[PDB]
Order: structure tokens, then C-alpha cells, then sequence
């Protein structure tokens, strides 16, 4: 609500990894990656 | 006292998206502007007549 609470926000390098595997080694799996940078330009100052 | 397999192996599909955009535009302004609007005649009178 309102117009305080303080998060952080994380930044950079990031991966998630989740594998399943078979008994011929098939790997099963959903994988998250992520590369962000903090820019500039499109910063606000509030 | 058959098992299943822990998964099913699923095929993979390749998608390949193309997106396409072109944009023209022309702009022109030109000749003489010239007022629409001006002051006209005035008259007035005045006397006493006593």
C-alpha cells in the first residue's frame, strides 16, 4: 500500500538446475540462466 | 511387478521466429502565413449640450 519496506534485489550471474536421470543416462532436466547488469540509463533517482 | 520408467523420453522441437518492420515517413512544410485577423475602422462622438 502507501504512495517503508526495504528488498534486495539479486544481480549478475544466475543458474537453477534441476536433472533427472534414466538407465541409459538420458538426463531429464529445466535449467534458468540469467546474466544482468546494472544500467545506467534507464535509472530513476526518486 | 512391472515398473514404469521414471520418465518418457519426449522429442524436441527447434522454433525459429523472424520479425520484419520498416518504416518511412516524409515531413514538409511550406509557403507564407499570413494573418487572418486584423483591426478594423473606429469612430466615436462626444458632446455637452449643456
Amino acid at each position: 500500500a502507501a504512495g517503508q519496506n526495504v528488498t534486495y534485489k539479486d544481480y549478475g550471474i544466475k543458474l537453477e538446475f534441476e536433472p533427472r536421470v534414466d538407465d541409459d543416462n538420458n538426463v531429464s532436466m529445466r535449467v534458468l540462466a540469467d546474466v544482468s547488469d546494472i544500467d545506467p540509463a534507464t535509472s530513476v533517482s526518486l | 511387478l512391472a515398473t514404469p520408467s521414471p520418465f518418457d523420453m519426449e522429442k524436441m522441437v527447434w522454433l525459429d521466429v523472424n520479425i520484419l518492420e520498416i518504416r518511412k515517413s516524409v515531413l514538409e512544410n511550406f509557403g507564407v502565413d499570413w494573418s487572418k485577423q486584423i483591426p478594423g475602422p473606429f469612430a466615436a462622438f462626444g458632446k455637452d449640450f449643456v
